[PDB]
């Protein structure tokens, strides 16, 4: 899918910041594993031309720009133009592919240039030339530097940053009087910082970066405005926070891309999420075939729950029935958790009685995604275990049959199971003793037998109030009630708080003021939600200690990782419309 | 389930019907005989996965034919064998009309081991005229039979009652027949020769020929 | 290998078949017979 590109612009409301405070590049950008690591992504990112899109995307911006004093847009269509080393490539094209739209109107947002001018080696149609060192060139009002960069050293990236300094040079006597460049931050250093800063900041009216992340790289996009033009253009809190923001989501991008499976290689089963397929052949089922079921359980502790395709299928003389699934390392922790191995009943084999054809292995068993809905338990799930600690008892609300946060948990501390439903699991094999309630998950009375330590809710709060026909406030009181039964000392519950201003996601969800609860189309389900400062109000009254902090999910990738563990694409449009749920919905950590 | 290499369901269906069994009748022999094109007897059988005949059903009679198929000499095209077999019945009908008028015995009973060695007879060319008297069954085709003493042992031989040869082919093989494993199997019903086996009128006295007869 | 495979079919499919015939008195002079049942004698090709 779309990848995602981050744009920024000088702010005269954002307080200045200094090239001193810009934070450095970690040097394990250039480490060659890393390198092969981010190769590996690159392999698993599926995209069109990064290169492309990105020109269309900065183009449209560009032509978003307006001059503040003038009180018109900065740019001026049919201005000299400019296209550093536009490049043909290996592939034929014989152009930058996104000059071709250009030149034929094809890209929206763009007013019709009056020129275009072509320059680099590789294209045809652009003056062949290499930019390593000054050359003779016309001088036009707009600069896009897309210049094959080819660079010494890593080491020599200190000289390169000097030889960056020289191709900004080179920009501005490229550019006209009053004119404007833009030229992609290849490498961000420190030190280019702070040479950017000590001679061009007065060089360029105004400007504006942008990342544009297909894959986990450093990479960035410098735009210059009002070039020729004297500015006091410098570094802001804002510009630097973003900044951080993108070093630490590459660093978490880098962390996972670390932990990624070799593509398309030989699966010997060595990946602790790894596929699970085995074959039998002509088996018996008639009494205890023990070694059929003896590898079906073994099968079963390697899934850990995951699903498992069954195909049986006839050669050299016999029908061969094969179970095909995926292993993995949250699936692994279960089997670790058994403390004996289990076995199974094979009635429903033995009631089995058809053929299923062959099938050919691949690592990604669908292509489908995560439901919104689906991506939402996911962030719980990872907040969940972000909260899980040492030594502590656990209760959970609305807990399913599949009851996965015990497989989540681990086994040295006690947890526990409550919900209407009653639940599917077998606890036998367990290592430890794990306890599952069969009560209402909002039944009342077991709690003051039950001794107190933590609690969660997750999941079920919404759905309390639809079961007993309560208002949101009304079911809270009663859940005050539930806690004067409960003696937990950290306690989280999902909540549908409306932290901010109702906003409704089309396509998803529906949202009441007149009734306050949240209705779901997507799911089809309506829960009532309840004003923040009356809970607040009452927790403190339950107990005068009480501290109650709002939960971020958001700014977090960990539960997508979370997701890439189990194999499992993510999309951000589904999970930004889970974030704005998540803020209207929010888990109370008490 | 599962029984040296064969698992089975212990679930089955056991019917508890049988169809009911019907005499031939002089009228059944003269509608075979005539062979109406409506529904010709013959059924060309095709290799499942071409679709292409590659041998042919066989139902009755037709089932007096033990000789050998070099012998027959069979037409290899489906529809030529038809026209020359039907030229056959054609001329055969008006022999058998002239030896016996159809008003006189229209659903007369006639000996259906007589009826399928004259099949063979009339197939290899040789004379049953002779045989023809013996054709019609007078009561018993095991007490016609066992008066019968004339012909080679070879073309048919009763000990008594008792008589052991080849019934006719339940299938018969074509040219294009590969013995593929699209072809079907025709479990040696195609062969000309399969086996002889011995008919008798009881079993009691059928063992009692057998007591020292080869097993 | 034509003449070879036309061989090998033929034999298949004309080697001679054997007969056997019924032999002796045994009221009076009983069973010669030793390996095989009473009365039978063997005959390397069927008889008409």
């Amino acid at each position: 899918g779309d990848a995602l590109s981050y744009y920024v612009d000088y702010n005269r409301s954002h307080r200045v910041v200094l090239s001193s405070e810009l934070p450095q590049l970690p040097d394990t950008y250039f480490d060659g594993d890393e390198q092969y690591g981010r190769s590996l992504f690159s392999l698993a990112r599926k995209i069109g031309d990064r290169s492309l899109v990105k020109d269309t995307a900065v183009l449209k911006h560009a032509y978003q720009a307006i001059d503040p004093n003038t009180g018109k847009e900065y740019l001026r269509s049919r201005q000299s133009v400019a296209y550093f080393g536009a490049s043909a490539g290996h592939s034929g094209a014989d152009q930058p592919l996104v000059i071709e739209p250009w030149i034929q109107g094809k890209i929206s947002g763009v007013p019709p240039p009056s020129s275009v001018r072509q320059f680099g080696y590789d294209v045809a149609r652009g003056a062949i030339v290499d930019l390593a060192r000054p050359f003779p060139s016309g001088d036009y009002q707009f600069v896009y530097s897309d210049v094959d960069q080819v660079v010494d050293g890593h080491d020599d990236l200190s000289i390169s940053s000097g030889l960056v300094e020289s191709l900004l040079s080179s920009c501005m006597h490229a550019t006209a009087p009053g004119g404007s460049f833009v030229v992609k931050i290849n490498f961000p250093t420190r030190p280019v910082w702070h040479y950017i800063e000590q001679k061009i900041l007065p060089n360029i009216t105004s400007y504006m970066l942008i990342k544009p992340f297909v894959t986990n790289n450093v990479e960035l996009f410098f735009v210059a405005f009002g070039v020729h033009q004297h500015s006091s253009l410098t570094w802001t809190s804002g510009v630097y926070f973003f900044l951080v923001d993108h070093f630490y989501r590459y660093e978490t991008l880098s962390t996972i891309s670390r932990q990624l499976p070799s593509f398309g290689y030989v699966d010997d089963g060595s990946s602790v999420t790894g596929i699970e397929t085995i074959s039998i052949e002509n088996p018996g089922f008639s009494n205890m075939t023990q070694a059929a079921r003896i590898g079906i359980s073994g099968l079963c502790a390697n899934v850990g729950n995951a699903r498992k395709s069954i195909a049986i299928y006839e050669s050299h003389g016999a029908r061969v029935l094969t179970i095909t699934s995926r292993r993995s390392p949250a699936s692994a922790r279960r089997k670790s958790r058994l403390r004996y191995l289990p076995l199974i009943d094979p009635r429903s084999l033995e009631v089995q009685a058809r053929t299923i054809l062959p099938a050919d292995p691949v690592l990604f068993e669908n292509v489908s995604g995560a439901s919104p809905h689906v991506c939402l338990t996911m962030m719980y799930n990872f907040e969940v275990s972000s909260a899980v600690y040492d030594g502590d008892v656990v209760l959970d609300l609305g807990t399913g049959p599949e009851a996965k946060i015990l497989e989540l948990i681990p086994a040295t501390s006690p947890v526990t199971c409550v919900d209407i439903r009653p639940t599917a699991q077998p606890s036998g094999c367990w290592n430890v003793r794990t306890t599952f309630l069969e009560l209402d998950y909002l039944s009342d009375g077991w709690i003051t037998g039950v001794r107190g330590d933590i609690v969660t809710c997750m999941l079920s709060l919404g759905a309390a109030a639809a079961g007993k026909s309560m208002t949101f406030d009304a079911a809270f009181q009663q859940l005050i009630k539930v806690l004067s039964k409960s003696t937990a000392n950290v306690v989280l519950v999902q909540v549908n708080c409306p932290t901010d201003v109702v906003r409704s996601i089309k396509g998803y969800l529906e949202i009441d003021s007149t009734n306050k609860r949240y209705r779901f189309p997507k799911f089809g389900r309506d829960e009532p939600y309840s004003d923040m400062d009356a809970l607040e109000k009452i927790c403190r009254t339950a107990w005068p200690n009480c501290s109650i902090t709002w939960v971020p999910l958001s700014y977090d990738l960990r539960w997508t990782r979370l997701a890439l563990l189990e194999s499992t694409t993510l999309s951000s449009a589904s999970i930004r419309i889970a974030e704005l749920m998540y803020k209207y919905m929010p888990i109370m950590r008490i | 389930a599962n029984v040296w290499g064969v698992r089975l369901a212990d679930s089955l269906s056991s019917p508890t019907i049988e169809t009911r069994t019907r005499q031939y009748t002089l009228h059944d022999l003269c509608s075979d005989l005539d062979a109406n094109p409506g529904r010709e007897p013959w059924k060309p059988l095709r290799n499942q996965r071409t679709n292409n005949i590659v041998a042919v059903q066989l139902f009755r009679p037709l089932q007096g034919l033990v000789l050998d198929t070099q012998l027959y000499g069979f037409p290899g095209a489906f529809d030529d064998w038809e026209r020359f077999m039907r030229e056959k019945l054609r001329v055969l009908k008006y022999e058998v009309l002239r030896i016996y008028p159809i008003s006189n015995y229209s659903n007369e009973h006639v000996n259906v081991f007589v009826a399928n060695a004259l099949v063979g007879a009339f197939l290899s060319n040789q004379a049953f005229y002779d045989l023809l008297p013996l054709l019609i069954i007078n009561d018993t085709m095991i007490g016609d039979l066992l008066g019968t003493g004339a012909s080679l042992s070879q073309f048919f031989q009763s000990h008594g009652d008792v008589l052991e040869v080849a019934a006719g082919r339940k299938y018969l093989q074509m040219e294009n027949y590969s013995n593929d494993d699209d072809d079907p199997p025709l479990f040696a019903k195609d062969l000309s020769d399969y086996a002889k086996a011995f008919y008798s009128d009881t079993y009691e006295v059928l063992d009692r020929f057998f007591w020292t007869h080869d097993s | 290998a034509p003449i070879l495979r036309q061989w090998a079919e033929i034999i298949h499919r004309y080697w001679p078949n054997p007969s056997q015939i019924r032999y002796g008195a045994p009221n009076v002079f009983g069973s010669a017979n030793l390996f095989t049942p009473p009365e039978v004698l063997l005959l390397p090709i069927d008889h008409q």
